[PDB]
């Protein structure tokens, strides 16, 4: 599945 | 509940200590005591729900996949259904916990842009979480839960944010990954990526270097999904 | 009592799915589930049994130093040693139950050497991890019970193991590290590092090309630590 | 603190 967003 | 009498520095205080010793679920936990509380939180503290919930769902849903994949190559007994089913409403469980924060009462006391973009984008994230798992019509109405979620939080932040802002750009990313991986919408979520690549990059000579480090941060991300799709 | 209702067999399979999953508290729960039939465990359940607990407890050993190490450089109010306090608990927690399993009761019908060996080095490593959060008297009495155990398998082991035994070469590694981490004994480490190493060794010829692959193994872990200690 | 003995 494609990356959303990690943590900062 | 079990929050109710311990102050609100000390879960602040407790789960950044959760946080250093990579103690998620009890992170989350300090952190929703803190929202019961009743306090706006600040932006480090928003943060800081944002970080313990993320890790304790990302951990589920990596197993609810494992599970999942087994289960498809499947079609022995019931074992690996049920156990799925039991990481799935688990899962479901801490999903309805973080938008029951929101919605009591996080984003109806939220005025100010960058807080109510950021509870709304975390509305949206969860209910995409939901939509990962769900099976049929309810499917539906979680898919449009999630929409709606975004796009009010897309409409505010284009009126009110700059096209660099961290949270404006995650928000553009994580709504880019709904359209791919959940509406069935690539062309959107290009659409969508491509825009707010090259509008941001447009911006980016207004940035100090600690704000241009972080807008560049998620910029190269946005590419990277670019690159995926394409 | 939670895992009651599912057949064993159903336990020991869901067991190897949170394995896959990386589940490793549901793996526990599964496996005591499975130890709470009263059957005994075949080589296969033994090792579930203890990869399930030994994630369990190395995450709250883990937490438990970052917490530690906080609490010791603040020497704010109580909520370091308040969480601290907290993690330690629940650590002594597992391992008691680790321990009443052990004790309710797998060693006593424990009759072949390898099974009656793997229990009692899984109470020495158990009774050292008490120990690595014990402070003062009950101390003593925790490193003797951690000390007691070990030499018990010691003592099996060199009887009625080969040593090239993965199981004698374990306990081996860990009896040392108990001697070097836990009773100040670092020269009884050694001794003990090297000589396991060397007799070892001296047995390796005897072994097929998988066998050989997995004594080598952890006789290089010993090698490993008789350089850090020398 | 010195390495023990890690999973299979
Ligand atoms: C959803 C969201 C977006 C942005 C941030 N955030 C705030 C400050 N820094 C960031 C950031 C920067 C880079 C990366 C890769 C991620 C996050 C937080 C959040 Br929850
Ligand atoms: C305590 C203990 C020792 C050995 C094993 N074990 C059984 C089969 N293979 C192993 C092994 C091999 C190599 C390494 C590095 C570890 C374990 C299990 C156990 Br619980």
């Amino acid at each position: 599945r494609t990356p959303s967003l990690p943590t900062p | 509940g079990a929050m109710g009498s311990m102050e609100r520095a000390s879960l602040i205080q407790k789960a950044k200590l959760a946080e250093q010793a990579e103690r998620y679920e009890d992170m989350a936990a300090f952190m929703k005591g803190a929202v019961e509380k009743g306090e706006e939180l600040s932006c480090e503290e928003r943060n800081l729900l944002s970080v313990a919930y993320k890790n304790v769902v990302g951990g589920q849903r990596a197993a609810w996949r494992v599970l999942s994949s087994i289960e498809q190559k499947s079609n022995k007994g019931p074992e690996v259904r049920e156990y799925r089913k039991k990481v799935e409403t688990e899962l479901q469980g801490v999903c309805d916990t973080v938008l029951g924060l929101l919605d009591s009462h996080l984003i109806k006391e939220a005025g100010d842009a960058e807080s109510r973009v950021f509870y709304l984008k975390m509305k949206g994230d969860y209910y995409r979480y939901l939509a990962e798992v769900a099976t049929g019509d309810d499917k539906k109405r979680i898919i449009d839960s999630a929409r709606s979620a975004y796009q009010e939080a897309m409409d505010i932040s284009k009126k009110e944010m700059p096209p660099t802002n961290p949270i404006r750009l995650g928000l553009a990313l994580n709504f880019s990954v709904f359209h791919y991986e959940i509406a069935n919408s690539p062309e959107e979520a290009i659409s969508l990526a491509k825009t707010t690549f090259d509008e941001a990059m447009a911006d980016l000579h207004t940035l100090s270097e600690d704000s241009y480090k972080d807008s560049t941060l998620i910029m190269q991300l946005l590419r990277d999904n670019l690159t995926l799709w394409t």
